[PDB]
């Protein structure tokens, strides 16, 4: 989006050119909320915007194998126009990842991360029985960083003899960083948040 | 000048002197491998990374003819003269010997041919197209360029034959900054004293030519400093200092960020009393990645970086974060919460987008959303609107902060009394994940934010705060400011009438214990009960949503 | 004009002196240290601070070559003669000696090249960056900037090579508004009964340029003066008079309290004639008031020795027609700070993010002329409570009252403002701009009793001619409960 | 002999406004 | 006038003001008089266009720079003096800002009384009442 | 006309408004009818654009200033006469204002307007005259 | 070359254009190639000159004056198809275009085998987009 | 034609063809795509003006008419579509043209001696000129 008149129009036209000329492309809308927003005052350039994207996905067909990759966090700002069949019919729910999903996610996220060797990740999964993948990131993180802590608390009593080998103690992530770590975890989405997504893939 | 001058690149630089040494220097390689290499070569990266001193470098080293082109020395008032210009400029290089064309700042000649409107440039633009390959194109010439803005150029100007490789000349590393100290304190005396591994790790988003200008501000220090007490006895013996590069460090700041410099506010980790656990729980979040990188990939895991101040009003996340500002060795950027909107279309995300670039480009660095409820809310809750600009601001906010991005080290701190009204898509994991409620002080506290005002007033030997700090149960910082504030007045107005007595015809040295006494009468608490069962309502249900734990 | 014309500014005129001189003065020291001097200033600031003045004073001061440059004065109609005027500029100055190249108002040939759409600016700029730092750069020519907004310019032009440091020539102080004084009062002829120090105390947000203004007028005033009470004279002025003019203080005091800071001309508010007499009772409040404003203006000596920074807010409440827009005036009419009054609703305008940029502008108006007064009468309209509204208006309240909040006390240099608001109705207001920092005492106006019902009779009664009978004490006694309109 | 001449006069932007709902 | 000095071209409405300036200067002490300042002095920081703040720093250079001005008085006209550059109303440029504003009941009799010296009236026609009933009426 | 005259390039509808009084005033005492003013004349404070508030200051300058009209008079029209600068409906400008908004008219225009054509014996203009109750003219 | 055809006297342009066509169809049933058409056309609104006016016009009245005798035809080369001027597309000058696209996997190793027929060799289904 | 106005010369050739069509005798004039000459008004300002005025100064002595063609009808000028120019349009909304025109263009080559046209006009459905 820009200020001056056809700009924006032109910069739409711009990357779908780009996109058609270098077939197959994949473009990624992503935050779809800020171009496909419900029509409806400003001008009504956002109305020229929507319009643009319309006409320019109009000429889509099995040549030039263009797939459109549409990504939001609130679906029910999407204007239905994009939404109706022949258009981007497919739609498809993420949800919130049961105990065997947590464990993946769990030991995806820590596959180049030393490791205690008789550490189990089940009993974090089952504890965690509404938590979400940034979640996991940041409880993780957590446990990393306090690992981190007791290494840089290490090393200075290490220098502290010295003054008056192993880089630290134990380069693995302790068992007791996580036993402590879960003092901080927050569930980042309220069951109200989810209800109406529920609500939308019933509809 | 030479190669031994330019520093802080290895890469750019050996491929810059392959792509110039081997087709002038070893050309039976070329035709007995068959293919030849890239004949053009495009400099690019933020102003001052030495672009021209690599051209300069260049043309120095290498005993190939040299042909320089300004950007607009081209074009000129007589019909036909720029292209004229540009084919004897083509034709007299190719004609004498092997040779190197170099010209400066091109994205002022060529533009992108979609967007100009005028006609003298784009006959200048195509010239140069059709001039740089066809039938009869080019023999035996290297071209160079350089430019601050790729993107201002167009495609067709971009491609094999005419610009094949592109090298970016990109913000130094540790290692490069030292390289370029070392480099630029080559020449000038220097005292023993100094440390130039911890002054490299220190210039923590500096680029090139600020280095130079460091050195330059570190050394007029010291002849305005030898200067005062005035002959051959004070020509020698100069000896460039170490606290004078601490103190051109102090003043200086990176040539990125100077648009958007901070006044110069003056707190430290002892003037922010109490909060002594978040005190050292924000050191070690914000210390430990910029500190400690290579343990920090030892784990393979990227640092955390968000964080959100949410409390009552007149607690001190303002204040924290000033303290954060002036005591933490990375970059600062305040950002108020409005400051950013425009009335026009698009310029607010445009402001957004500058920001988070002038940030991320000098990383490590910290942004400060100053109550951060102003222009992120929750989204749609709004139905008249000004076309959802409002929505567009905090989409915008959500790509920057976690998205297509570098992950490069780009901390942000958010500050807002009111929790409830931020959209559940920015307190997410990613964005900003540790949410720090800063609740009232306790008598310790209390105590302890007295006495870190009062660290610079005199006060009576006698005097104890322990009184005044019991006396007050729901009271806050701002609360006990007032208290100070008041007694220092009352203090200058008993001053100011025994000077009047006195004058009729040091009296008040300290703030008597009666002057407290007698100002905390007018006390009272800022903050309602309302207001505080509402936080701890939020914090309850912050905690409720978590379970099985 | 010399170096001795030039007050205010000694820091940033040492400053310049030591690149534009020292290095020509003294080449040995730069040589024997290794490393070359800065060739390249920028002097911001607001407008009539000294930077012509600066730059006149090193032209004539300097023995070097000075050669000026107008900003638009370099633009012509052919494609790529502005730039040709540029190489004819810089090419005399590295042809002829070593040389100083002052460019005048800057920014209107150096914009960000990237917002701008027009080629010739664009071309002139490339072409400004290659003449001042490329190949082969410069030959000892120091390169001098004048600007009075620094952030519309090209952000590769504020760097090392081309525009070295950027000094920042601002508003003066007590001592500079002396000096300035004294310097713009020593050619003319003055009386014996003036002194310095207390006008220049008076004088608040004085830039500098309204100094001479000010003088100016006192000139002026003296010759009218003088004028009257002799003829006319059409002929030829008597030469006896000519032999004795002077300048008594009632001049100056009358300029001064006729003119006003330029950078508070557009915010002038209409002189109305309150004074402390004319509001009867509420004289706590008066005397609180007037030392919460005066004590850290003229004594900041004290507040530093006791290391605390002053009191600054101050609000009204109370039922209406009591006296609180009476007490605004009379802070108004006779307190030496600035003033800058706002009603309620009128920082307020139609499109998206501009009451907020009203905000702002009218808050760095006080902030540089301080010490500065703003009155928000009518509080409740710009600072409504937040959130409580389901409804909205595109959530502009919210964002308006949320920039008073972080412009008030927020991430911004402290200096001498004072905030004094005004309301009928308290309860809603959020109180996050009611706590101590941004509005610290909240001073309540109650109904008047008997003495001060009689005190605001007879401050009502001043210029009214009474029966002398007439006695006051019964109307007070029979009222019980009115307030001052009544 | 011809010359030529250049010439920039002004462009085009979009504002935004703000409205208020009274339910 | 205002707005009869900028031209077609890019970079006359500066030109135009130099020649102006300087044939103003050139022969006797000179008074220049701007008619509708705020149409060629548009506060910046809120307008667009190159052009417009070109020939707002011309004007400023003009009025007072380096060897300023030698012997010539400015005066300007305005409707909107709100709308001006902040660097155009400082002492040096634009000094004194006289407010011509409306008139009294003694000015508006002065004005109705200079306006009919040269129309021929009746002897009935009494001035002093008449401009009593008038309230608003300037000029 | 308003539009017409009104351009994007700067400079030059100024011009164009000078030239067009120029051309009158050269001639012979003449009438200037300058249609659909409120498209130029925006109040000078609703607009944005600068070519608008420049060419309504050199209509302010050519109405009124030093000599600025000799025997020369001028017209306008609008549809909304509120959207006007009350600069140019002063005194010198546009001095008088005009109402030009009935069954008689009506009749009289229907008159004039079959005035060359026969068209018949039997048409009465009393029922055209009191049907066509809301045509303009 | 588009950008060539410019001179530096009074329209002398014109006469440069009009012996170099006059040459080429006189000699010969030659075949003449243009560059850059998109040089010569900005859609005629985006000029504002005069230059281009006589060239373009000049350029048109030649392409038309073209007998069938000359057996002479030219070939053109726009990037920017979608910016060209309609009145050099009309029929009896320029009415065939072709849509030179992208090549498909088949054709990009006919292009590598091309290319790598010149050197010391000790791909077509991992390169998508790219082209020539 | 539409865009084949331009080059002050827009004005000078709207008079030329209309003093060239009022002298000659009673004619038409043909103005194909009018949408590039009315950009629907919402040197093109100019040139509407002036066939705008050019339009409405024919007499009776004129007795000449103007046929005007164009793809879209929304992008016209109320102010072109008033009374007095533009009033009287048609909407032009078959197999048997379609054999005419077949009939037209092939009738000049050395064709076959086995073709039926009457099946090439009935399965193309959609083609035009
Ligand atoms: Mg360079
Ligand atoms: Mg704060
Ligand atoms: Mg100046
Ligand atoms: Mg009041």
């Amino acid at each position: 989006l820009s200020m001056w008149y056809g700009e924006s129009e032109s910069n739409i036209r711009d990357i779908f050119d780009k996109a058609r000329a270098a077939a197959p492309t994949v473009v990624f809308l992503d935050e779809l909320d800020s171009i496909a927003k419900a029509r409806g005052d400003a001008g009504g350039a956002s109305d020229r915007v929507v319009n643009q994207l319309l006409t320019e996905m109009d000429g889509m067909n099995a040549k030039k194998n263009v797939f459109v990759i549409g990504a939001t966090n609130r679906p029910d700002q999407i204007d239905p126009a994009i939404l109706r069949p022949g258009r981007l019919d497919q739609l498809i729910y993420v949800p919130l990842p049961d105990e065997n999903a947590r464990l993946s996610i769990l030991n995806a996220q820590l596959r180049k991360t030393p490791l205690e060797p008789g550490l189990e990740l089940t009993a974090i999964a089952k504890a965690t029985q509404g938590f979400s993948g940034a979640d996991l990131l940041y409880i993780v993180q957590r446990a990393a960083k306090y690992a981190i802590k007791d290494s840089i608390e290490a090393h200075r009593q290490h220098e502290a003899e010295k003054e008056v080998p192993e880089v630290d103690p134990v380069p693995y992530i302790t068992k007791e960083h996580f036993a402590e770590a879960m003092k901080t975890a927050k569930r980042s989405v309220s069951d109200a948040e989810l209800r109406r997504y529920e609500a939308y893939s019933q509809q | 000048v030479g190669y031994d001058d330019i520093g802080g690149c290895r890469k750019q630089m050996a491929q810059i002197r392959e792509m110039v040494e081997l087709p002038l220097r070893h050309p039976q390689l070329f035709k007995a491998i068959g293919i030849k290499p890239p004949r053009g070569v495009l400099m690019y990266g933020p102003p001052g990374t030495g672009k021209t001193l690599m051209a300069r470098a260049v043309a120095n080293e290498t005993g190939a003819f040299f042909f320089l082109i300004n950007g607009p020395e081209v074009m000129s008032k007589m019909a036909g003269e720029s292209e004229s210009n540009l084919r004897k400029a083509f034709e007299e290089a190719e004609k004498n010997a092997p040779a190197i064309i170099f010209i400066d700042e091109i994205d002022s000649i060529a533009p992108k041919r979609d967007k100009t409107n005028g006609e003298v440039e784009r006959r200048v633009v195509s010239q140069l197209l059709t001039l740089m390959d066809g039938m009869k194109a080019r023999s035996n010439v290297v071209v160079i360029a350089a430019t601050n803005r790729p993107n201002s150029i167009d495609p067709a100007l971009r491609r094999f034959g005419r610009f094949d490789r592109e090298v970016d000349i990109g913000i130094p590393d540790a290692t490069g900054r030292l390289e370029v100290l070392r480099i630029h304190t080559k020449n000038m005396k220097l005292a023993d004293d100094v440390d130039l591994e911890a002054l490299a790790a220190e210039t923590h988003g500096y680029v090139g030519a600020d280095i130079a200008s460091l050195c330059s501000e570190a050394a007029m220090q010291q002849i305005r400093e030898k200067m005062d007490l005035i002959d051959a006895e004070v020509l020698d013996s100069l000896g460039v200092t170490m606290d004078n590069f601490r103190f051109a460090l102090g003043n200086s700041n990176p040539s990125a960020l100077r648009e958007t410099v901070v006044e110069s506010v003056n707190v430290t980790w002892d003037d922010v009393g109490g909060l002594d656990e978040i005190k050292e729980e924000l050191k070690e979040t914000v210390e430990y990645p910029v500190l400690h990188p290579d343990q920090y990939t030892k784990f393979g895991l990227s640092p955390s970086k968000g964080v959100l101040f949410y409390g009552p009003p007149g607690t001190g996340k303002t204040l924290l974060a000033k303290a954060v500002a002036t005591e933490v060795s990375a970059n600062f950027i305040s950002v108020k919460g409005p400051e950013l909107l425009s009335m026009w279309y698009g310029e607010s995300e445009s402001n957004i987008r500058d920001i988070f670039d002038k940030a991320r480009a000098a990383a490590p660095t910290v942004v400060f959303l100053d109550e951060l409820d102003s222009i992120a809310k929750a989204r749609g809750g709004s139905l008249g609107d000004a076309g959802g600009a409002s929505d567009r601001v905090v989409n915008q906010l959500l790509t920057e902060m976690d998205g297509m991005n570098a992950k490069k080290n780009v901390f942000v701190i958010g500050a807002t009394n009111r929790p409830d009204q931020i959209d559940p898509a920015i307190l997410r994991p990613g964005r900003l994940d540790q949410l720090i409620y800063v609740p009232l002080p306790d008598e310790n506290a209390r105590l302890s934010i007295l006495n870190a005002q009062l660290r610079k007033t005199p006060l009576e030997p006698g005097l104890e705060l322990t009184a005044i700090a019991k006396a007050t149960q729901g009271f806050s910082g701002a609360d006990l400011l007032y208290i100070v504030q008041r007694a220092a007045k009352y203090a200058i107005k008993d001053s100011i009438e025994a000077h009047r007595q006195h004058e009729a015809e040091d009296p008040v040295p300290y703030i008597t214990k009666e002057h407290f006494a007698e100002a905390m009468k007018t006390a009272k608490r800022s903050v309602s009960d309302a207001e505080l069962r509402r936080y701890e309502a939020y914090s309850q249900q912050m905690k409720a949503s978590r379970g099985q734990f | 004009v010399g170096y001795d014309d030039i007050g205010g500014c000694r820091k940033q005129m040492a400053q310049i002196r030591e690149m534009v001189e020292l290095p020509l003065r003294h080449p040995q020291l730069f040589k024997a240290i290794g490393i070359k001097p800065p060739r390249g200033v920028l002097m911001y600031g607001p407008p009539g601070t000294g930077k012509t003045l600066m730059a006149r004073a090193v032209a004539n001061e300097t023995g070097a070559f000075f050669f000026l440059i107008n900003g638009p004065e370099v633009m012509s109609k052919m494609a790529g003669e502005s730039e040709s005027n540029l190489r004819k500029a810089f090419e005399e100055a590295e042809k002829n000696a070593p040389a100083i190249i002052f460019i005048d108002e800057i920014d209107s040939i150096a914009p960000k090249r990237d917002k701008t759409n027009g080629e010739v600016e664009r071309r002139v700029v490339s072409q400004l960056l290659t003449l001042m730092d490329g190949m082969k750069a410069r030959s000892n020519v120091v390169v001098i900037a004048a600007t009075n907004r620094p952030n519309s310019i090209d952000p590769a032009l504020r760097r090392f090579g081309r525009f070295d440091r950027e000094v920042d020539i601002g508003i003066p102080d007590a001592t500079g508004r002396l000096e300035v004084l004294r310097i713009h009062t020593k050619n003319m002829k003055l009386a014996d009964d003036v002194d310095l120090e207390a006008l220049a105390a008076e004088t608040h947000g004085y830039v500098g340029a309204d100094i001479a203004s000010l003088c100016s007028e006192a000139a002026m005033q003296q010759i009218r003066e003088k004028m009257d009470l002799i003829d006319l004279d059409e002929d030829e002025i008597d030469a006896e008079v000519l032999d004795s003019l002077g300048v008594t203080m009632d001049n100056f005091r009358f300029a001064l309290g006729n003119s006003n800071p330029s950078a508070l001309r557009e915010t002038v508010v209409e002189s109305v004639n309150v004074t402390w007499d004319d509001v009867g009772g509420l004289d706590e409040i008066k005397e609180e008031l007037k030392e919460t404003v005066e004590y850290p203006v003229l004594h900041p000596d004290q507040y530093t020795k006791f290391g605390l920074s002053p009191s600054k807010g101050v609000l009204f409440y109370g039922p209406p027609g009591t006296g609180k827009t009476l007490l605004a005036k009379a802070v108004a009419t006779e307190v030496s700070a600035n003033f800058i009054s706002v009603k309620g609703p009128e920082l307020l305008s139609m499109w998206y993010g501009e009451s907020e940029s009203n905000i702002r502008d009218i808050f760095d108006k006080a902030r540089a002329a301080a010490p500065t007064v703003v009155f928000l009468d009518e509080l409740d309209s710009i600072a409504k409570a937040r959130g409580g509204s389901l409804g909205d208006a595109g959530g502009a309240s919210d964002r308006v009252v949320n920039q008073l909040l972080t412009e008030m006390d927020g991430m911004n240099a402290k200096k001498n403002v004072f905030v004094i608001g005004a309301t009928n109705r308290p309860d809603q207001i959020d109180p996050a701009i009611l706590r101590p920092g941004r509005l610290d005492q909240l001073i309540y106006v109650p109904l008047p009793d008997e003495n001060a019902r009689l005190s605001i009779l007879n401050a009502q009664l001043r210029k009214t001619p009474l029966e002398p009978g007439l006695e006051l004490t019964a109307i007070a006694k029979a009222t019980q409960g009115f307030s001052g309109a009544d | 002999a011809a010359a030529a001449a250049a010439a920039a006069a002004a462009a085009a932007a979009v504002a935004v406004a703000v409205a208020v709902a009274a339910a």
